[PDB]
């Protein structure tokens, strides 16, 4: 015959396919998937730092020390929040936390807390702080209340007018939280508080609320027809607050120092810690991977791949190869 | 053209020869490298670009912020929707033209040897040429380098064509 | 001469005309236009279920009975609801339906009510129910007022206090609304109701409020100085709502059992019904296609092609055709 | 290349041949379909993609909320100016690919005819090749399907050459 | 040799380089940059109509009348609002300016107001007008307040009860703020009002109000521990407004008519003004440019190119050009 | 092929002769208009449909709107990344396309010759064919402007083949 010389190229036995607009399914020579797929199925620590897991509590049973949310009575820093999507140990009382989500959101910003002592339990010489306690709220079979809080009542037949205040000695802005108890009728009120018209009246600089506490007849809840409305508000470094109340009041003993404010979120997740890390979580798992995309969990948190809700990104980069 | 060279494992694209030192497989370096500068740096801006995410959020509401929620559901739902369009389209779109950019070098190079062999070959129609002439080891090389001399074979590739 | 071979193309008298980045309005042998631009006209069913057509009534005219609504007493099922931009019969005593707009939603969700009866108008023996009637709510002419809902008076001169309260036996949410009547001053205060100083009280529980009527001089709406403020709950299966007034009490005869929850929402078109078909509805018409896209209205409902603002969407399929 | 066939009813791409026999036209099967099976899928890849959308919402505000209102309004022209602005832009290149994918195709039928019959033929510069030899309807036929045998016509077409 | 031609194509000096997906740097020919870069760093008019610089005050300093705003005692018409994040000039007693956000809101919508006499101040002639004034807001060291609004005391020892109505005459909706003080102890109470317990009560066709003082102690704002919160509404054309009360009313006597309703925003600049014009502007500068991306600021107002976060958007034009 | 022709100062692609008559630039007018015409509507095209944009605003929130106020900024930051992603993706893509469009305009003026002359001239592989005949100034202009006559020069151009 006479001497050849052809132009070729690569082949091999790959069978990674990869798409186009006009053809599917095409065989390919290398390729490259940048969707990524796997998660640990864990929830672990973000960058060394263990996230803050309340296991039945919520985030309000934590924050008021509710019986059963001991284990929260002083945690140390941490990267996010996990809850549950319905927590058993929340408020013990039925009724109100007024913006709450506001408050969840806020910590959201928030790495670690400070409980700091902020008008001793023992100082209500005139009232009588230790019968603050109820059925409604179990601690350990016995009659028990928030811990982190005080449902005063009256000494002999009296509740004098209280009139305490605050002034937040500190650098740091600090989370207070109070609350007032709507009684049932005219004689509940009564014999627990003495005086028949109430109110609870705090002010900050920001601040100036007056509560009055609604009297009137309801269906139990928890077996109990009463209700307990929760409030906040933060005190910043040099500001003050003043407390004022002739019945109802449900006062404060503890406040939240906050050091230091940085990134978080509250995640609803079941799964449970593993020891592990990431700089991406899900609440369905953790994620240790290096890839623009992933189709994952859409509620992400931390720096991971978009989001995607494709079962395939694989880009081509070798050769048409069929045999 | 008849499919790829499952015997070249030298490069991505390059030649096959057979003449009567027998035969071998030999693979274009500046074409493969040129095709891998060009290929990975297309992986990376597709990867590199996405530098935008960085925060990130779920977000809680109560019962009488339904109106917000759905609101805030329906961002969320909107940007994935977008963002999952864009990413397949770039794909689609980015392969194919992936595929026949490898298409394309290849016919350069059977683009540059045509050139250099005129009538010194017979063009079989196949990616392959029949060189009417003795084509030694040196005479490949040489035309797989461009340093191929025309002259040298020039009558003797009339005068073996003129055998036809 | 010498015989020939040719290398050629598809032409024909095609003018469909398409366009490119680089070229505008080139002639092309076969195109598919992608936008959809044609809609007909009418509100249409979707998927065999007719909607809703509140005629000149509100939502707010429709739950509560407003005398100029009768015809929807009792409606049946339902795909979506459309009202007017400003329906001629909504309230008929002047004043605020409080979560308005989050009622409404929840209406999105729902695709079918059932009206019950809830605490019969016959069951108020002490207090007069039957001229709880005003010429600001006409109705043929004569003095009328809502349907649903009684606006007790006094008997004698007495309005003895109202402790009525319902447990909720079914295992629907029903849907519950009451309302307030803001009297004009001391004199008609006493007229209608004998007590000076009164109070709404509303428990369920999850709701805990207490209202007490603004009593003042306004601006004559309709030429009623007068107000009157809406209010609705949802109230949970085996939950039970308890009301306490002694005044000014606007008390539900009839509620809605949520039967059953679905896709809805609720459009504001002036269009007729046309007793058609469609799986996608707009505003000012259904259409009938199958195109990724159409230009049409942006408020759109069902499963519809993307709204764009373009005015041309065609992909050529063909070959570049000049003659 | 100097225009679409009108007469050419039978395909998208084709030939036109003219011998003492007659003319006629003569569609290519395989390349024909090619450009079906492309170009439908790139027009259902453009529309399946967008399986995206399910719900539909507007939603509805008081007056005292007009930063929320304000607030909805623009996320819903946010996204729409975002979709509006892909779906435009896809059109225009996907177009501008469309038409030189058959331009290419095109070319493609050009390039097989003329490796088969290089010297046997002469390029007008025009699509056509102006064989130097007879090519009855047979020849004609071999030359379409791959099928053509260059060397019988061969000297034939260097003899008549030489008339020049 | 033997005569020749050649195919080939332009070259030049030129060092603009342009990005592709495959190469990065490539030096081109011709090139069109279409990110803009580059601000005049001024404050300017938009389309020949100067913007509202409040220079130290804010919108409710200006709305009120403080006395250090008086500089826009009666402004014209206007095309943006300039604020800075800081005014020094805000209210002067502190307080609460309920829906605040909504009325600054409402300013991007209006142009242009006018200064309306709405009740004059020599009108109280049982009441003390004149003694509407305090230390907490300072004039030119004098004790003042603010003067778009009075701050009624008693005559004699006599605070009789105000009623007070108006009929808005024109066919512009007009914009009207009244306050209420928030007194320190029944002592300040009786002092300066006489009644122990009193009410503010505003009502239109929309609105109905009632506000009732919160007497307690509060920490010092600016050496003050009272308080003062306001309140608008906007008046439709044929509608009245009634004001009532008998004690901690901050009554009205200047309203504003809208005239006109356009385009506008409240930019958040430091930046001054710089005597030019633009149809774009950013809180950091004015941008006179025509391309269809900038990077300027994210804050942009106007008829602006797409803000982007990218340094460079360069369009090849023309061809490879190495040398 | 060999580089640009710093020399060609009278549009984007053109020719370059030499000959006894000496030697110079020429641009095609048709072609470099043709990339003008291509080039500048794709630039108006990316430009004018960003039409979009109208209105423009901030939005303010208190203390006790966090979740809102967040809302809102990640719309911004939403819209932001996506805009951002398009605009430089649409570049680069584009960008590309621009640059091997003026690569296939040169390869068609080459080509476009290499038709008109096919063995009057040697392909020096180079961009540039080396006539076998004397091309006069006229001869020149001929194949320029697709004028030229092959027969005329055919058996010189044969004739001073077989010199070789
Ligand atoms: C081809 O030979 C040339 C000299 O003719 C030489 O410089 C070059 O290195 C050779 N190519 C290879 C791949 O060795
Ligand atoms: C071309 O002829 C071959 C045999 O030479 C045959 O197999 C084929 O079917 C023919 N093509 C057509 C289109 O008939
Ligand atoms: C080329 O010559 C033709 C006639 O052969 C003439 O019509 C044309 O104008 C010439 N081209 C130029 C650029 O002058
Ligand atoms: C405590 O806070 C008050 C605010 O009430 C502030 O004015 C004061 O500076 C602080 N105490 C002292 C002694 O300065
Ligand atoms: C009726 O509802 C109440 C809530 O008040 C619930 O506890 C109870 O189970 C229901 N009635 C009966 C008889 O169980
Ligand atoms: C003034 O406004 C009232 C609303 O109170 C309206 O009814 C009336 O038409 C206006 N005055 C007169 C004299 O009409």
């Amino acid at each position: 015959p006479g001497d050849q010389i052809c132009i070729g190229y690569h082949a091999n036995n790959s069978t990674e396919q990869v798409d186009t607009i006009m053809e599917k399914n095409v065989t390919v020579t290398h390729a490259q998937d940048i969707l990524e797929k796997t998660h640990n199925g864990k929830l672990c620590d973000l960058d060394g730092v263990k996230p803050l897991i309340l296991r039945d509590c919520s985030v309000a049973g934590w924050l008021l020390g509710n019986p059963m949310c001991d284990e929260f009575i002083n945690v140390p820093e941490w990267s996010y929040i996990v809850e549950k999507a319905n927590p058993a140990n929340d408020l013990c009382y039925p009724g109100n936390f007024n913006d709450y989500e506001e408050l969840k959101h806020l910590l959201s910003r928030i790495n670690h807390f400070e409980k700091i002592q902020i008008i001793p339990k023992s100082s209500w010489s005139d009232h009588e702080a230790s019968s603050g306690v109820s059925s409604a709220c179990p601690y350990q079979g016995t009659p028990s209340f928030f811990r982190n809080v005080v449902w005063l009542i009256k000494k002999n037949n009296t509740y004098p007018t209280i009139k305490r205040s605050y002034n937040n000695t500190n650098q740091e802005d600090l989370l207070i939280l109070w609350g007032i108890h709507h009684s049932n009728d005219a004689a509940e009120q009564t014999k627990l508080y003495q005086n028949p018209t109430t109110y609870i009246s705090v002010g900050t600089s920001t601040l100036n609320q007056r509560l009055v506490p609604k009297i009137a007849t309801r269906s139990k809840v928890n077996g109990q027809s009463g209700r307990m409305d929760f409030f906040w508000t933060i005190l910043k470094p040099n500001d003050a607050i003043n407390f004022e109340s002739n019945g109802n009041f449900i006062a404060p003993e503890y406040a939240y120092k906050i050091v230091k404010k940085g990134d978080s979120a509250i995640v609803k997740s079941e799964v449970e810690y593993g020891n592990c890390n990431t700089k991406c979580q899900t609440p369905i798992g953790a994620i240790n991977s290096s890839m623009p995309f992933h189709n994952i969990h859409p509620l992400t948190i931390g720096e991971c791949p978009k989001y995607v809700k494709s079962n395939k990104l694989v880009l081509a980069t070798g050769l048409r190869n069929s045999p | 053209i008849e499919g790829g060279w499952q015997g070249m494992v030298d490069g991505w694209y390059g030649y096959h020869h057979s003449n009567e030192q027998g035969s071998g497989y030999a693979a274009d370096k500046e074409s493969t490298q040129k095709a891998i500068d060009g290929v990975t740096n297309k992986v990376n801006s597709i990867i590199d670009k996405m530098n935008t995410q960085f925060e990130a959020v779920g977000r809680e509401f109560n019962n009488l912020e339904r109106r917000i929620e759905n609101l805030n559901k329906k961002m969320e739902d909107g940007f994935l929707d977008v963002w999952t369009y864009n990413a397949e389209l770039l794909v689609l779109m980015e392969n194919e033209r992936t595929l026949d950019f490898h298409d394309s070098n290849v016919k350069n190079l059977y683009d540059k040897v045509r050139l250099q062999l005129r009538d010194n070959a017979k063009e079989l129609g196949n990616g392959c040429f029949e060189f009417y002439h003795k084509c030694d080891n040196e005479c490949m090389e040489s035309v797989r380098n461009g340093t191929y001399d025309y002259p040298q074979y020039s009558e003797e590739a009339r005068l073996k064509r003129e055998e036809i």
